Parts: C-alpha cells; structure tokens; sequence
C-alpha cells in the first residue's frame, strides 16, 4: 500500500483500490500524536508542526 | 500525545521505559510524555491532619 | 484574545508553555495571554478570619 497526497485531482486508476481518506491530523505548539510505522512496529511521538 | 503542565514551585519524574533512562524536570514546565514513558505515582498524606 | 486588567498595587504571574518561558507584571497594566499562556492560579486564607 502507498499514500498520495497533496493539492491534485486522482482517480482510481484500472488496477488500483483506494483505502481510506488520509485525514483529521493538526498539531500545534507542544502538541502531537503517537504513530506506529506498522511495517516495523516502531512507536514513537511526533510533535510540532501538522503531520 | 500526553503532555502534563508542572506547576511553578514542583516536580515530576518520569522514566522512558523502551530507551532505560530516567529524567526529572521542574519549573512552570509541561512534561511530554514520550511512548513508553510514565509518571511516577506518588501517594502522599493529606485528608485533615495526616492521613 | 483572553486578556485580564490587573489592579493598581497588585502582581499576576504567567508561563508561555509553548517557549518555555516565565514572566511576571505588576501594576495598573493589562496581561494579556498568549496561545499557551496561563494565569497561576493562587488559592489564599479568607472567609471571616482566616480559612
């Protein structure tokens, strides 16, 4: 699986199937959330700036 | 992400489990818990004289 | 914007959390608190002699 994002126009193309909406994730000052890259189970904590 | 505002004259010690290392902080501060980090629960006495 | 009008002969104390750093104003001047500014909320003795 592989994410697109950015200000553009997809479409589904003859081969591919969408997944899910990537979406709802603003951070500010001193603020974030916890992510688990999947594909190696590393948890971690990203903070600041939107992501 | 959970992030805890110390107050101006205390403190608070953590420790991050996953890397083994402790740190304690203080001041008018905000802590920022990291993944595997915790508080360190201290039940103290209080209630009307001493509990 | 909260902003609070302190009195005359008195003092109000406040930490930017977000830069990590204090600061204290005192007399007829307005505080005004920035995005992750806040007031240090001080519990005092009153009710009829001292409580």
């Amino acid at each position: 699986c592989w994410l697109i994002r950015g200000p553009l126009e997809y479409v589904p193309s003859a081969k591919v199937e969408v997944v899910e909406e990537r979406q709802a994730i603003p951070l500010d000052q001193n603020e974030g959330i916890y992510v688990q890259d999947v594909k190696t189970g590393k948890v971690r904590a990203v903070i600041g700036s939107t992501y | 992400v959970v992030s805890y505002r110390v107050p101006h004259n205390a403190a608070v010690q953590v420790y991050d489990y996953r890397a083994k290392r402790a740190r304690v902080v203080f001041g008018p501060e905000l802590v920022t818990l990291d993944p595997e980090e915790q508080f360190t629960v201290l039940s103290l006495s209080a209630g009307r004289p001493k509990r």
